[PDB]
């Protein structure tokens, strides 16, 4: 049985709200339902999305170079933001909505994930005296 | 001096009574040079014949 | 406030000197319990809590660090945003010359008197600790007969453990109510961890009831000998005192197998702070760096410094954040009858519109009709927004952060212009109409006339008006408001400009400014969780 | 005319006026307003930006080479 | 040799044109003052 | 008894011997947080008293001397052997908490 | 089994019923919701040993500005494709005079296959997917915003409005699963429709290369 | 060196053995630059 | 006033000010005390053995022993201390009734006093300050360098930089790296890009 990439998964329907099913009622009241959920040990989401009985609108991974396989560039921003948010705010700290899509929006902004390492800021192609300050500096000079 | 891994680090059960449990350096040197108890002795070493 | 058996002044009113100008504040204080403001006296302070500083005196309520310290909306927060900066630092400095002065009048120590408990609090203590330990006795044994069935997802070790986990923590709650119930008024802990300087509940907790119960690499104490603990126990032994549970206190002192496991506990903390300091000296370094490059050009466009464009207006709107403010947008919520009971205006009942208006308006309006069918469609207008709301918010919340603080800023519009609610007034209902139409043109942050940029224009200045007009609704502010006419131009004059100057600079550095804003949480947060 | 920028004189642009108008002061230039027993260049230079009487003019440079030309009279000061 | 003295941590570069040492600067330990402003800080006098 | 063992192998002489040199000067160390007796252990060795009896003779580098050292009026019994009454550093000072 | 496979074959038909409708095909109205018991009778109950044969599942479609410009689609029948069995196909679009044409891959294609479609570059334009990506809408997910393309004289209104160049603008490879569900060549530009919650409502635009 | 508590907390200082180095602006231009931009008053609030 | 002093837990604290004999608070019989430390550092980390070698060697200079502290004792309550504490004529806890030193009136709470043993670091103040302007520079790189005078300059190090690019300020940035360290003029040629 099962998806060879997901090795072991859980289930339970949450207390706050965030993970429950929030409904506009009929009256027009914001209702909260409890919903019991599987949440995995292992990834591989395009199996999982295309599995009856399981909601394809609402999957989400952790795995954001795995949302950048299956969804797209802008799910990743988004979905980056959201993870961002979710680190920071766990130990009831705010740091402003500007920062975080200011960060969100240059590491996404050329098309694909530039990392924020020496692997992907040193390939951005700038001048020659701004890549000799970063490791490369007489190689960098002589091929300019 | 700067290797992160906790194990060689952390107090462990077995310094009951040898090494003294409170006095240790802060820093970069955490855990890695201790000092022992009082009445602890070191052995000096004989001939199994 | 008394001039008959002797000249007394009070505290408040005293204080009331120092703060500046005529600012307007509510806050609560810590010890406000919760089931007080439903009730009866929610305007009478019988503890004196919940700070109103009214047409800037304070009326009522006790101050303390939620009102004074380092949170978003405090005394200072909107002394700072009405002022300006020359007042605040006033503000700041006479506050702690006053209250120095005033503090070696009364004077404050910390002695061991302020350390200990009454034999009846000791003795309930004892008891419940020796009930907690007795359970946790009957829970082991009935593991060795093998009477417990692992939870899906669980082993029989890990089900045993989370049980013990809980009765640990229910013990070390039933000692904190015993103890914290038993605190005086006299006392000086609960006078540093009420007043929000130094302290906290875990300390008093700590220092007279029960240290706690120590762990290393996120488990109790594990057997570092062979199936012990320390060479003093017996082997294959689970019980609280073996493992780590410090029954004690601070001030009984500990014993010796008791103090070590202490030492073990203390020692892993002191591991985490020095590797935590490495980490942070070089993520958040690397972070800075990468998005220095990034600013606000004179476009209003962030542009890199090979000028490609990383986002077309800033923050997504155009603002700078050092000046806006938590506020709600009080539509989205409500059901359907109540938002057409809040908000419609409807001219039907023809008694309620003459109880809040004058009468020679209401019957002008009524007759004119054009008039009727005006704000019939702004009540539809309202609609549409609140359709639009309740989809950009999926959730329910409604705390969104925005510019100029509009409740306080129609509650001084009350206080300037001396506004009696207990008469009808008057405002012509089209007046507020045609007002919120212009002040909506004025505000533009994209510059342009073209079909292309107001649209542009028109999805920036989108949530902001939603909340004008939500706040603005002609129905809410000739009935809660009333305001008179001239008290409406200084109203409308003011929200232009607040708005222009929150306009962000173009030039400043915002790719430095957000690493380092990235930088710090990077910095708070714990190293393993 | 075709001016796309701010009317108002950002917070960069009042520091650095402020400054270069009090140095042109201190090499004994010719001062614009009734002073009255004042001899900090720099409190002399801080009185005449709220007269809107400091003869230097900007000019702002677009991102696409561009450029247009404000004097200091035509803006908005900030505070 | 001219790679070495050009190299990385304290080379030419990233030590003598980004960080530099520089003169006009003084540091003393703090106390407290509490009859100062804000806006405020109290020299001793062998450092002015 | 009703007894937790009753097959005994071994006694402890007095259970303060599990502290080190610097960590046992420190009166009712049981009664402290325990991060704060690793901070002292590591303090007591820089302050200030005399360092040996014949600091005239030695010419050292960097010696401090306090002129009148005292010994403590709370001592623990583990410092008679290690001679922290014939060579103190400190004073015995009158402190108020306010 | 064949419950199994006359579930898939409705899915993936329901999904490329909506791709072709979103680039702008002309699709009838109950083609979309075309429940699966309808699905079953119309083509046949299982394609086990039955009718549907992943033949006489092809689809033929004409744009709604233009009857002549039409896009096929094609369901190959082995696991993973040769050569001249596209070329079966290549034939049968020289026969029909359609230049727009896709192939639902079932399990893979070879090396082989891959050079022989790229070499038709000036005409008969195939996009090459497969049948795992074709099971879900990625499209109506959660995280992914509204996509929408634009016309070459919107572009030149741009660069025009905000005095860009087109070097400028934020980019966006043609690879990835939104660019090729719109069929997406280098030098057009998409715009991207997402709300926020400071302003409300922001467009972004992206250029594909 | 002697400052005003209520600046303990953004410099995250205290006052048992800290050292803080001060810089002294000379020309005239980045005076007028430092009062006009980065004084103590004027970094009341936060933007992060 | 800016030298370290530190107790037996661990409570380093350096010097603020000194006052007189007849500016300290006193006792009703004139005894003023040498040391006045906050009350807000016992809360937070919570040394109590702090607060009772305070009020047992407060026993022992009225009685004349010298008292015991051997950690694990279990002889030595607080209610043993304190009880031998009120025969002496004082209150059972330490606290005591003192009067202001400027105004001689009493003050309304009753302020903890006792006597304690503490230490004197070795960091003093003497030590620690050094400045520099305009002092001697190197020879081949012309960046300051340190003097006889024990005083050389304190560096402006990357995230230093970083500071001032946030704040906006683009003149002081430039004095301090340029102007303040090695200035320098050379002359280019224009129609080729090399010196001349
Ligand atoms: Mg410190
Ligand atoms: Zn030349």
């Amino acid at each position: 049985q099962g998806i060879e990439q997901i090795s072991k998964v859980y289930m339970h329907l949450p207390q706050t709200d965030n993970k429950k099913k929030i409904i506009i009622t009929e009256d027009g009241e914001f209702k909260a339902l409890q919903e019991w959920i599987l949440e995995t040990d292992g990834v591989s989401l395009m199996r999982v999305l295309s599995e009856k009985d399981v909601d394809p609108v609402r999957t989400t991974s952790n795995d954001i170079v795995e949302i950048f396989t299956v969804l797209g560039i802008e799910a990743v921003r988004k979905a980056l933001e959201r993870e961002l948010y979710h680190v920071i705010s766990f130990d009831g700290s705010y740091v402003n909505y500007r920062h975080l899509a200011l960060l969100c929006d240059t590491m996404t902004c050329r098309g694909h994930l530039m990392a924020i390492t020496r692997h992907g800021v040193n390939r951005q192609d700038t001048g020659p005296l701004m890549k000799c300050s970063f490791e490369e500096t007489v190689d960098v000079l002589m091929e300019a | 001096r700067d290797g992160k891994l906790a194990k060689p680090r952390q107090l462990h059960n077995t310094l009951w009574g040898m090494v003294c449990p409170a006095e240790t350096p802060e820093g970069h040197a955490v855990g890695l040079v201790k000092n022992l108890a009082l009445m602890a002795y070191i052995s000096v070493g004989s001939q199994p014949s | 406030a008394i001039l008959k058996p002797r000249p007394l002044w009070t505290g408040k009113q005293i204080f009331s000197l120092i703060i500046p100008g005529h600012i307007n504040c509510i806050r609560t204080h810590s010890t406000h319990p919760d089931d007080e403001d439903s009730g009866p006296y929610k305007h009478i302070s019988p503890g004196d809590t919940k700070v109103v500083v009214e047409n800037g005196e304070l009326i009522m309520g006790i101050l303390c660090k939620k009102s004074l310290g380092t949170s978003a909306g405090s005394l200072v927060h909107i002394s700072y945003l009405e002022m300006g900066h020359d007042i605040t630092r006033l503000f700041y400095s006479n506050i702690q010359t006053v209250i120095n002065n005033w503090l070696l009048i009364e004077g404050h120590t910390i002695g061991i008197g302020d350390s200990i408990a009454d034999s009846k609090t000791y003795q309930d203590i004892q008891n419940t600790i020796k009930k907690a330990k007795q359970d946790v006795i009957e829970v082991i044994e009935k593991a060795h007969n093998n009477e417990l069935e692992p939870t899906p997802g669980n082993t029989l070790r890990q089900t045993f453990e989370n049980q013990v986990n809980r009765i640990l923590n229910d013990a070390r709650d039933k000692t904190g109510s015993s103890a914290q119930k038993s605190l005086s008024e006299y006392n000086n802990f609960k006078s540093m961890v009420v007043s929000g300087a130094k302290g906290s509940k875990i300390n008093i907790s700590q220092v007279i009831a029960v240290v706690g119960q120590q762990n290393v690499e996120g488990k109790r104490i594990p057997f570092g000998f062979k199936h012990r603990t320390l060479p003093h126990f017996i082997k294959d032994d689970y019980g609280p005192e073996s493992r780590g549970f410090v029954e004690n206190s601070y001030l009984a002192g500990l014993t010796p197998t008791e103090f070590f496991f202490h030492a073990m506990g203390g020692r892993e903390g002191l591991i985490d702070t020095a590797v935590k300091t490495a980490e942070t000296g070089y993520i958040q370094r690397r972070l800075i760096k990468s998005m220095e490059s990034v600013m606000v050009k004179y476009d209003a466009t962030v542009r890199n410094s090979i000028n490609q464009v990383v986002q077309l207006r800033y923050g997504e709107d155009g603002l700078a954040g050092e000046s806006v403010e938590f506020q709600n947008l009080a539509t989205l919520k409500p059901s359907n009858k109540a938002f057409e009971k809040k908000f419609r205006f409807d001219y039907t009942n023809e008694r309620a519109l003459r109880r809040t208006l004058q009468e020679d308006l209401v019957k002008d309006v009524l007759s004119n009709a054009h008039i009727q069918n005006e704000l019939e469609r702004e009540f539809e207008r309202m609609r549409e927004d609140r359709e639009v709301l309740r989809v950009i918010f999926p959730t329910g919340d409604s705390k969104v952060v925005l510019p100029c603080n509009l409740l306080r800023m129609i509650w001084n519009a009350q206080k300037i212009f001396h506004i009696n609610p207990r008469l009808p007034s008057d405002l012509h209902p089209i007046k507020v109409v045609e007002g919120v139409k212009e002040l909506s043109k004025k505000l533009v942050i994209v510059n342009g006339d073209d079909p292309l940029s107001r649209q542009a224009q028109e999805n920036a200045t989108l949530l902001f008006n939603i909340h004008l007009r939500s706040t603005l609704c002609s129905r809410r502010m000739a009935e809660e408001f009333r305001l008179s006419g001239e008290a409406f131009d200084w109203l409308l004059g003011e929200i232009e400009s607040k708005f222009n100057q929150a306009i962000a600079h173009p030039g400043e550095m915002v790719g430095a400014l957000a690493a380092q804003s990235l930088g710090e949480p990077a910095t708070q947060m714990t190293l393993n969780t | 005319q075709k001016r796309i920028t701010t009317p108002y004189m950002t917070k960069y642009e009042r520091a650095r006026v402020l400054g270069t108008r009090a140095l042109q002061i201190a090499m004994c230039a010719p001062v614009m307003v009734e002073l009255e027993g004042e001899t900090d260049p720099l409190l002399i230079a801080m009185k005449e930006l709220k007269a809107r009487k400091i003869p230097i003019i900007i000019r702002r440079y677009l991102p696409d080479g561009s450029y247009e030309d404000w004097g200091v009279d035509e803006l908005i000061i900030s505070d | 040799s001219l790679k070495q003295r050009l190299k990385g941590k304290e080379g030419r570069v990233r030590g003598n044109l980004m960080g530099k040492r520089v003169d006009f600067s003084a540091r003393t330990v703090i106390t407290p003052d509490p009859n100062l402003s804000i806006d405020q800080v109290g020299v001793p006098r062998s450092i002015a | 008894e009703v007894a937790y063992c009753s097959t005994y192998t071994h006694c402890e002489i007095h259970p303060s011997m599990i502290l080190g040199v610097c960590a046992s000067i420190i009166p009712f160390p049981d009664h402290n947080q325990s991060p704060r007796n690793t901070y002292q252990s590591a303090m007591g060795k820089q302050a200030m008293g005399v360092y040996i009896t014949n600091f005239h003779v030695r010419m050292d580098t960097l010696a401090h001397v306090l002129y009148y050292p005292q010994k403590p009026l709370v001592t623990t019994r583990s410092m008679e052997y290690l001679r922290f009454r014939e060579l103190p550093a400190g004073i015995n000072s009158i402190v108020a908490i306010a | 089994d064949d419950e199994e496979e006359t579930y898939r074959l409705w899915k993936i038909r329901k999904t490329i019923m909506q791709l072709c409708h979103d680039r702008g095909y002309l699709v009838t109205q109950d083609e979309l919701d075309q429940t699966l018991e309808e699905f079953k009778a119309q083509f046949g109950d299982k394609p086990s040993e039955g009718r549907p044969r992943r033949t006489d599942l092809t689809v033929l479609v004409a744009h709604n500005d233009d009857p002549t410009d039409q896009m096929f689609v094609f369901f190959p029948e082995e696991p993973k494709v040769g050569i001249k069995t596209i070329k079966v196909y290549c034939q049968r679009m020289q026969e029909e005079n359609i230049t727009r044409a896709l192939i639902v891959v079932q399990q893979g294609m070879t090396p082989s296959a891959k050079q022989s479609l790229v070499d038709m570059a000036p005409k008969y334009i195939l996009e090459q997917f497969l049948q795992q990506e074709l099971l879900i809408n990625i499209t109506e997910h959660e995280l992914v915003p509204e996509h929408v393309v634009m016309t070459k004289e919107e572009v030149t209104e741009l660069l025009a409005r905000y005095k860009l160049r087109e070097n400028q603008l934020p980019r966006i490879q043609a690879g990835d699963p939104v660019a090729r569900y719109f069929g997406i060549k280098r030098g057009q530009v998409v715009k991207i429709i997402r709300p926020s919650e400071t302003a409300g409502r922001y467009i972004t635009y992206r250029l594909v290369q | 060196f002697r400052l005003n508590l209520s600046v303990t907390t953004p410099y995250n200082a205290d006052f048992d053995g800290d050292e803080m180095n001060l810089h002294l602006p000379q020309s005239l231009e980045t005076r007028a630059e430092i009062q006009e931009l980065a004084m103590v008053p004027r970094m009341i609030v936060t933007p992060q | 006033i800016g030298d370290k002093f530190a107790s037996r837990h661990g409570q380093k604290g350096t010097c603020g000010i000194q006052y007189r004999q007849e500016d300290m608070p006193f006792t009703c019989e004139g005894i003023t005390p040498d040391i006045i430390i906050n009350p807000h550092a016992i809360p937070s980390r919570m040394t109590i053995g702090h607060l009772i070698e305070c009020l047992q060697g407060k026993v022992s200079a009225n009685k004349g022993e010298i008292g015991d502290a051997t950690p694990f004792n279990d002889a030595v309550n607080v209610q043993k201390i304190s009880n031998l504490l009120s025969d002496y004529g004082y209150h059972l806890r330490g606290n005591e009734v003192l009067y202001n030193g400027f105004t001689g009136r009493k003050i309304t709470s009753q302020i903890f006093i006792g006597p304690t043993y503490y230490q004197r670091l070795k960091h003093m103040v003497d030590d620690k300050i050094h400045s520099r302007a305009r002092g001697p520079i190197q020879i081949l790189n012309r960046q300051p360098m340190e003097g006889r005078s024990r005083d050389g300059g304190l560096r402006f190090g990357e995230m230093e930089r970083d500071c001032q690019i946030a704040h906006g300020a683009a003149q002081f940035l430039r004095e301090r790296l340029f102007e303040a360290s090695d200035p320098y003029q050379v002359h280019v040629c224009n129609l080729c890009g090399i010196m001349a």
